[PDB]
């Protein structure tokens, strides 16, 4: 019922389809929060627009934490996923 | 005190009275058995928030020793041995009356006249259930090493063996209805198969010898010649040493009764037969048809061929036992004249209250099955009288004879004003002494072609007001600890001591008006109690 | 908001200084630029104290403090008189109860030269 | 002047990301702490250290970065018998309002423990005495006895959150230029 | 308000909170349905978890236990008419944080 | 009726773009947004 | 202050239902409602008095003010009001449970009609942990077939029969249950007494095999009153609570709602407030329950009485449940939670909502998939709160000074400081573009990048609606590309589709990834 | 999966689902809401048509998982700055 | 505020202002007693 190390890992290896509208959901939040990007960027707007860009060199400074149904962790570093 | 009037019954009394002189840790628990029934302590803990499981048990033996709890022992045949635990009745009642405890024992033991033992008899008393339970050898190990002793161990001999000290067992401390069960399979249990016939009536082989063994076992407390130890050294009579004994109520509630019948005495006769009656009631008072007669508490009251059996035989004790008969010539000596103790008990016969009433000529003897019920019809109806107008006594006596009165004939039966009786029977609506039965003239209960008819129903009349009056003892001693509350900064430093002169009064003006409660208190016990004659 | 524990040790009245000089440091060039609210409160507490002080390291105090200590047990008012009246042993009588009967040797002569070997 | 271990949870603004995490939990934690009363504790001044931290989580509605941590601060309780050198700022009639110059003023310690002499006389004096006077902005030296705290709002100034208690029980007491 | 001539506002029907459902999403349904139409401003009590106005619990007159929450306003009329009828409904709470 | 700022006293009731607001002329803050109409 | 204040954000867990008791009531109230009348003659504005559209228990106009709370209609969040009852009623909504609640007690002692070691049996089957309702109830239907099925009580041996419904709204028990033996010592009593009334008016005797006592709504809670706490939780109601006696279920005290609950609608054809339904159901019973408290106060007839205390009786019945009348019906609280669009599918399933519009659909093909067309003249009325950073800061100052009158404009704007918002079409506009602090939040109007949601009124399946990307055209109507019509089976034959659009960023970013 | 075949009436909701929030929601509504503060039940607040009308974050589809951020940081610096406690 | 009061409502007789004595003096035995 705590958290899980590396080895003991018995999940999906997969970034599913609910979790790219939750991390891009949540990302352009942050930067409409004056939250500084790290990618460089060319002339963009549109803070939704920027997240998207820079997923895709999988720059994210996040951690996904999956539940198990008995209420047990289960870690995933948002690199260590692949789509 | 809109919070309290509504939503309580007696748990509001058996809580805070705990709450009063004990401590705040067993108030809580208590009120979780009697909100709750019955409960073992492995499944308590849960009950409750913020009591340890030890600390339950340090909280549980801190009330056992007052025997305010009973436990019973029941355990599963593959599993252990667990322990229930209920709510006692009657130990609660006794730091209830504890009190009340002190003022009959002076007055019932009237042979000594400026003794030394005033202030140490009325200490016993208080020494000999105020730390639970007790024996002999824990009180001569005082600080006197004799100080006259062997007066003081004899005098309990002489306090002891005219009851109510009896020596406790797990009989009177284990619940009676689980009594009443293990002993019934166990009798069940001594006829086996091969007696075929008549597998309806064989239940009663177990049955009727049940009640032989369950008068008996109540009998071993009772049993006075196991409590002796005749020494031929130095003594003629003592009590075993090693006997644990507390009070017994049993003595206690029926000399509270015989209390309360001669002041029915004094109402209903002069000064001179009012010092008659007392003398010979205080001799039949250590042995008397039980009050709280344990064998119609439980059992199997639901068929009338039995539930009739319980008052048939209980009459035919009454009139047939050896120790209360009296012949009316044994009376004369007795008072501080053979014609006289005639005459004035003549007139207990012609009376229609039912004392002295039936007899065999020459002895003489007082019922009770047929008597307590009027006590029970005399002290309802002149608090009626008291809390409102007396017309509503005349109102209430007229349903009495008078069954299932119209509002036309009570003009032709009573005769009062048309438009008061009105204002005055709506009073007796809202306190459930009468009641109302409708007639239909149409169909579906057509309100307005109906008129509607009345009844004593003399159950539910009584068991209102008692319960109105146990939350009327419950609410007067709330204000007893809440006054204790504030003004609680100087009760510390006068509890200090063993002195500024402003503050002195105001511990005053808070005792004056304390001493009005039990006194307010002790006035309603007498008009509650009467309502425990069941 | 939990407080799990409120008494768990001690700070000598030094680090109350140390500590916060270097809370002076950090702090954009403080005291000397006048050529948020918590800046305000925190000059306050260090300029009273040092005043009391005046009116160093810290290797020097250390070991006058485990000469003073040769209590039995009630030791730990040491910590308390460090810079309350130097120089003065009517102000230490009144501090510590039951010693008027208890130091009565050339103890209560060696701890005066010490205070105010520290003035 | 003593540590306590406590433990809350404090938010971060997302520009403070930038910002490396020590200082930034430091920072937010400040002015939530500077100058303020601690309920059944004290009055707290600065975070001292930090003791453990844990992963920071995130509300999906805000979207920012909340955290817990457990960490003790300065808190300064002296005794109930600590001698001080406080200043004073107002005269009563009934007592005297002595308290600490620089950093706290609400403060009423009473006279409880003195001669029989002791009353107001309206001439800028404390009373007449049986001896040299003293009077605002100066060191004069008074002890501690019990503190109050009362944490009620009865909505419907005298400030009764942290209030001491003081006396004047033996010599040299009123000022310190009466020694040394 | 509903009519064009009322100036509309348009109704999310009951389906068509049936059709987002099967979509996985979980917080445009929330907006959607609190945030964008309906939002409103509750502070409740922790103990005898029933409402209070602008800084009470006129029930336990303390004024301490006091959580700021928000509910849509179709939710705080559910918990005033249903409590006029002798139902109560009782709030209970938790933190979201230390799972 | 008296604004925050300005602290003026005409507030003029804009329905051009189906809010149907209320402001004043002087600084354009408003006062009451989402009218409440007794149906 | 000087005093630290802190709060954790929280959650709901889960309700508990409870009825909340009989003292509450008046802990939670604050106001008094004894008068009747609703509007006094004063000929003021607001004339009401105590017990009436009280001004200290709420305010339904926009120009008045709470005087509890405060403030008109931006804050009063409403109070309740508590009423006083004359002699006791039945609830309707228990009405159907206030008949099991007696069936398993005695009629005369008020006990549980259950032997010992039966009922100790039972108890153990609610102690186990692994319980939910279905077989919780389950066992509680056993519980009352056992003690009906068993004649005579274990206290005071009395007789027990069977107790229904009379089929107003009042219950009956039969006590008589002889089987072929009629020597009964409840049946001897019930003939002693019966011929004592024959003697005089004895035109009586056809009714006597229909009579029977009635438990009225005064003496069953003498009678719920009288009983221990301990067989409780056999029956299904539990202790340790205040409310978990069992006498509160019945009404003694009635709180009356805020009046935010019912407000005074004004017509506005005449200058008299035409009230509605639900006043007037609680003004009438203040009034039939004063002239009984001083109908027993003075002294009124007892056949007069027994038919106005059946009247709130029938009265507060119908103020719940309408259906109750045994018959323009009056609209009750059960008639507007349940039914055709009352409540929880026309306010709380499905709601109503801001911020969207409704034209006609014509097809566009030059257009790609994902792209549908909004016209431009609804494009400046659906705005989208966006805030202000370095990223974007040089975009939104050029855009606030074209004003809402040109098409790439903006409406309003929030400043930090500032708490309610700024209009754009009034003031200088320049000026405030200048300033711009960087925390703060303007409302552009729908430009060609946004997300927009559009489905058909009538939704098949899930896949009835779906979201685009918006480009804005000067002609009037929507347009889509055609290869998206089969999902929304649009046929152009004059139907038409409403369009969305979400107002914060994380579901401006959840739309176009589930719902392109 | 709960012992019997039982349809999707009013008969059936109530023995498959016990959450009176849900039940009241569905077309009977107040004959489910007196019973249940009769009985005192207790419900947690789990399912999805119950998490609407309180407005909370829904427990399924996107709503499962939660969103941590590291925070980049290790013991290293994790040491107190004890110095000097009482000599 | 209500009316009708119990008709034992006097003054204290010394009969039983001696027995009153009885009972505080028992609670101060039994709480200042183990429990
Ligand atoms: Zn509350
Ligand atoms: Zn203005
Ligand atoms: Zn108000
Ligand atoms: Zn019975």
């Amino acid at each position: 019922e705590k958290a899980i190390p590396k080895d003991q890992r018995a999940t999906t290896p997969y970034m599913t389809k609910y979790e790219r509208a939750r991390i891009l959901g949540t990302r352009a939040l942050q930067i409409s929060m004056n939250a500084p990007v790290f990618v460089d960027l060319e002339g963009e707007t549109d803070p939704l627009r920027i997240a998207m860009k820079e997923l895709a060199e999988k720059k994210i400074p996040l951690v996904i934490r999956r539940y198990l149904p008995d209420g047990s962790f289960e870690d995933w570093s948002v690199e260590e996923l692949i789509v | 005190s809109l919070e309290q009037r509504t939503l309580n019954p007696d748990l509001f009394l058996y809580k805070e009275l705990v709450k009063a002189h004990l401590g705040e840790r067993a108030a809580s628990v208590i009120g979780m058995l009697v909100a709750l029934g019955r409960l073992s302590v492995r499944e308590l803990v849960e009950k409750i928030d913020g009591m340890d499981v030890d600390s339950v048990k340090t909280t549980l033996v801190s009330l056992t020793q007052l025997r305010c709890v009973k436990y019973l022992q029941e355990t599963a045949i593959s599993g252990k041995k667990t322990t229930y635990y209920y709510y006692n009745e009657e130990g609660i009642h006794i730091l209830l009356y504890s009190g009340l405890i002190i003022d009959e024992i002076i007055t019932q033991m009237r042979v000594n006249d400026e003794e030394e033992h005033k202030q140490l008899v009325a200490e016993i008393v208080q020494n000999v259930i105020s730390l639970g339970s007790l024996t002999v050898e824990d009180y001569l190990s005082s600080v006197t090493s004799d100080s006259m002793k062997y007066t003081i161990s004899s005098l309990f001999v002489q306090l002891c063996e005219m009851g109510y000290l009896i020596q406790i067992s797990k009989l009177h401390y284990t619940p009676i209805e689980d009594l009443w069960q293990f002993l019934y399979e166990k009798h069940y249990k001594n006829i086996p198969r091969n007696s075929p016939l008549s597998d309806l009536k064989k239940r009663s082989q177990a049955k009727m010898n049940a009640k032989t063994d369950f008068a008996k076992i109540i009998n071993k407390p009772n049993e006075l010649s196991q409590i002796l130890t005749v020494d031929p050294k130095t003594s003629l009579r003592i009590v075993k040493p090693t006997v644990s004994l507390t009070i017994n109520l049993d003595r206690f509630m029926k000399g509270r009764r015989s209390k309360q019948l001669i002041n029915l005495a004094k109402t209903r006769v002069g000064s001179v037969t009012a010092q008659v009656y007392k003398i010979a009631l205080r001799l039949t008072e250590q042995k008397s048809p039980k009050i709280r007669d344990p064998l119609t508490q439980t059992g199997l009251l639901q068929d009338l061929e039995e539930a009739k059996s319980f008052q048939d035989e209980a009459e035919l004790v009454e009139e047939k036992t050896p120790g209360l008969t009296f012949n009316a010539i044994d009376l004369a000596r007795h008072l501080p004249s053979a014609s006289l103790i005639n005459s004035h008990l003549k007139i207990l016969a012609s009376s229609n209250f039912p004392f002295l009433n039936e007899t065999k000529p020459g002895v003489y003897y007082v019922p009770y099955s047929k008597l307590m019920p009027v006590l029970k019809s005399s002290v309802y109806e002149y608090v009626i009288a008291s809390t409102l107008g007396p017309s509503a006594m005349r109102l209430s006596r007229c349903i009495r004879d008078n069954k299932l009165v119209s509002e036309k004939i009570i003009n032709s039966t009573a005769l009062m004003k048309e438009k008061d009786i009105r204002s005055t029977l709506a009073s007796l609506i809202r306190y459930n002494s009468v009641e109302i039965q409708e007639v239909p003239r149409t169909a579906d209960r057509s309100a307005s072609r109906a008129v509607f008819l009345f009844r004593c129903k003399e159950t539910h009349s009584y068991n209102f007001m008692r319960q109105n009056l146990e939350w009327n003892m419950a609410n007067l001693l709330f204000k007893k600890e809440k006054l204790k509350q504030e003004n609680s900064t100087l009760l510390k430093k006068a509890n200090r001591d063993d002195l500024l002169p402003s503050e002195l009064n105001q511990l005053k003006m808070v005792n004056e008006r304390e001493l009005n409660v039990f006194a307010r208190l002790s006035r309603l016990l007498s008009l509650w109690e009467v309502f425990q004659m069941a | 908001m939990k407080v799990l524990e409120e008494r768990n040790a001690f700070l000598s009245d030094y680090e109350v200084l140390k500590f916060l000089t270097d809370l002076e440091k950090k702090h954009l060039w403080d005291q000397k630029s006048l050529a948020p609210e918590l800046q305000g409160i925190t000059r306050n507490v260090v300029n009273y104290l040092s005043i009391n002080k005046n009116f160093m390291s810290d290797e020097s105090f250390a070991e006058l403090m485990t000469k003073l200590n040769s209590f039995k047990l009630f030791k730990a008012e040491k910590l308390q008189i460090v810079n309350q009246l130097p120089a003065n042993m009517v102000h230490l009588y009144s501090i510590v109860e039951e010693c008027d009967a208890r130091f009565d040797e050339k103890t209560i002569e060696e701890m005066l030269e010490i205070i105010s070997g520290y003035a | 002047f003593i540590l306590s271990k406590i433990a809350d949870l404090v938010r971060i603004p997302p520009d403070q990301f930038h910002r490396d995490t020590i200082s930034a939990i430091t920072h937010q934690l400040n002015n939530k702490f500077a100058n303020k009363i601690i309920p059944n504790v004290g009055l707290c001044i600065t975070i001292y250290d930090l003791l453990t931290v844990e992963e920071g989580q995130l509300k999906p509605g805000d979207g920012s970065s909340y955290i817990n941590v457990t960490f003790r601060a300065v808190v300064f309780k002296p005794f109930l018998g600590e001698i001080v050198t406080g200043w004073i700022s107002k005269c009563t009639a009934e007592g005297i309002k002595v308290s600490l110059l620089g950093i706290f003023d609400d403060i009423f310690i009473p006279q409880n423990m003195l001669f029989e002499g002791c009353y107001y006389t309206p001439e800028e004096s404390a009373w007449i005495w049986p001896k040299l006077y003293f009077d605002v902005n100066e060191k004069i030296r008074f002890r501690i006895e019990r503190e109050v705290f009362v944490d009620v709002k009865p909505k419907s100034e005298k400030p009764p959150a942290y209030a001491l208690l003081g006396s004047c029980q033996t010599d040299g007491m009123g000022l310190v230029s009466w020694w040394e | 308000t509903e009519g064009r001539s009322r100036d509309g506002g348009l109704r999310l029907g009951e389906m068509e909170r049936d059709c987002v459902i099967a979509y996985g999403a979980s917080q445009l349904l929330l907006e959607r349905l609190m945030i964008s139409s309906d939002a409103f401003e509750v502070d409740v009590c922790d103990k005898c978890g029933l409402m209070g106005y602008s800084g009470w619990c006129t029930t336990c007159k303390s004024a301490e236990n006091i959580i700021k929450m928000t509910i849509p306003y179709a939710a705080k009329l559910l918990f005033q008419e249903l409590l006029s009828m002798n139902i109560a409904p009782r709030l209970r709470l938790e933190d979201i944080f230390q799972q | 009726p008296v604004c925050k700022n300005c602290h003026g006293t005409e507030f003029e009731r804009d329905l051009s773009n189906a809010n149907n607001d209320l402001v004043c002329k002087a600084c354009g803050v408003v006062s009451e947004d989402n009218p409440i109409v007794s149906e | 202050k000087e005093v630290v204040v802190s709060e954790t954000p929280k959650r709901i867990k889960g309700l508990e239902f409870s009825a909340l008791s009989a003292a509450d009531i008046v802990a939670q109230s604050e106001v008094e409602v004894s008068t009747r009348d609703l509007f006094d003659l004063e000929k003021d504005r607001a004339p009401k008095a105590n017990g009436a559209l009280d001004p200290k228990m709420g305010v339904s106009s926009s120009s008045l003010e709470c005087a509890t709370c405060h403030g008109n209609l931006a804050s009063c969040h409403g109070h309740f009001g508590h009423l006083k009852l004359a002699l006791p009623v039945f609830h309707i909504g228990y009405f159907k449970a206030t008949i099991q609640i007696l069936q398993g007690i005695c009629k005369n002692c008020s006990a549980i009609l259950l032997s010992e070691t039966d009922k100790r049996q039972f108890l153990h089957e609610l102690r186990r942990p692994g319980v939910d309702n279905l077989r919780r109830m389950g066992i509680l239907k056993k519980i009352l077939d056992q003690c009906k099925k068993q004649r005579r009580c274990l206290h005071c041996g009395a007789l027990n029969g069977v107790v229904k419904k009379a089929a107003a709204l009042k219950i009956i028990h039969d006590t008589f249950r002889w089987v072929g033996k009629k020597s009964a010592p409840e049946k001897d009593i019930w003939v002693g007494e019966w011929k004592e009334v024959l003697a005089h008016n004895p035109e009586l005797e056809r009714y006597v095999k229909r009579c029977m006592d009635d438990l009225n709504p005064l003496k069953t809670l003498n009678l719920f009153k009288q009983i221990k706490s301990a067989d409780c939780e056999l029956l299904g109601i539990d202790a340790t609570v205040p409310s978990g006696r069992p006498e509160t279920y019945i009404w003694r005290y009635l709180p009356a709602p805020p009046v935010c609950i019912r407000p005074s609608v004004m017509m506005q054809d005449s200058p008299a407030s035409n009230e509605d339904d639900l006043t007037v159901k609680l003004t009438e019973i203040v009034w039939t329950s004063s002239l009984i408290k001083a109908g027993l106060d003075k002294g009124i007839s007892i056949n007069n009485m027994m038919e106005h205390w059946d009247y709130l009786q029938l009265t507060v019945a119908m103020y719940i449940n309408s259906d109750s009348v045994n018959p323009k019906p009056i609209r009750g609280f059960c008639q507007r939670l349940k039914g055709k669009q009352g409540r929880f599918r026309g306010n709380l399933s499905g709601k109503r909502v801001d911020f969207s519009g409704r034209t006609v659909i014509s097809p566009d093909p030059n257009l790609s998939i994902d792209e549908v067309a909004v016209p431009d003249r609804v494009a400046k009325v659906l705005t989208y709160p966006e805030k202000v950073t370095r990223y974007n800061r040089h975009k939104l100052q050029e855009l606030i000074v074209n004003g809402p009158n040109v098409h790439p404009g903006a409406n309003y704007l929030l400043k930090r400081n500032e708490d309610a918002r700024r209009n754009l079409r009034y003031g200088d506009r320049m000026k405030l573009a200048k300033n711009l602090q960087i925390g703060d939040v303007v409302e552009r109007h729908l430009e060609d990048g946004d997300v927009v949601l559009f489905n058909r009124q009538p939704s098949l399946h899930r896949l009835s609606i779906l979201s685009h990307y918006a480009k804005i055209r000067p002609w009037r109507t929507f347009r889509l590309n055609e290869c998206v019509c089969t999902p929304y089976n649009a046929d152009f034959d004059g139907d038409e589709m409403n369009l969305h659009v979400p107002q914060t960023e994380e579901a401006r970013a959840e739309a176009i990834n589930l719902m392109g | 999966y709960k012992g019997e075949v039982l349809g999707i009436t009013r008969f059936g909701l109530s023995k498959m689902r016990d959450s009176v929030l849900q039940l009241a929601s569905f077309e009977k509504t107040t004959d489910h809401l007196f019973d249940a503060a009769f009985y005192m039940k207790k419900d947690a607040v789990e399912g999805v048509s119950e998490c609407i009308i309180l407005g909370q974050t829904m427990s399924i589809g996107t709503g499962s998982f939660k969103v941590v951020k590291g925070t980049n940081i290790s013991e290293k610096d994790l040491v107190p700055k004890r110095c000097l406690f009482e000599s | 505020f209500p009316s009708i009061p119990l008709p034992i409502n006097g003054p204290i007789t010394n009969k039983e202002r001696s027995l009153a004595v009885k009972y505080i003096n028992f609670g101060k035995t039994v709480k200042d007693g183990p429990f």
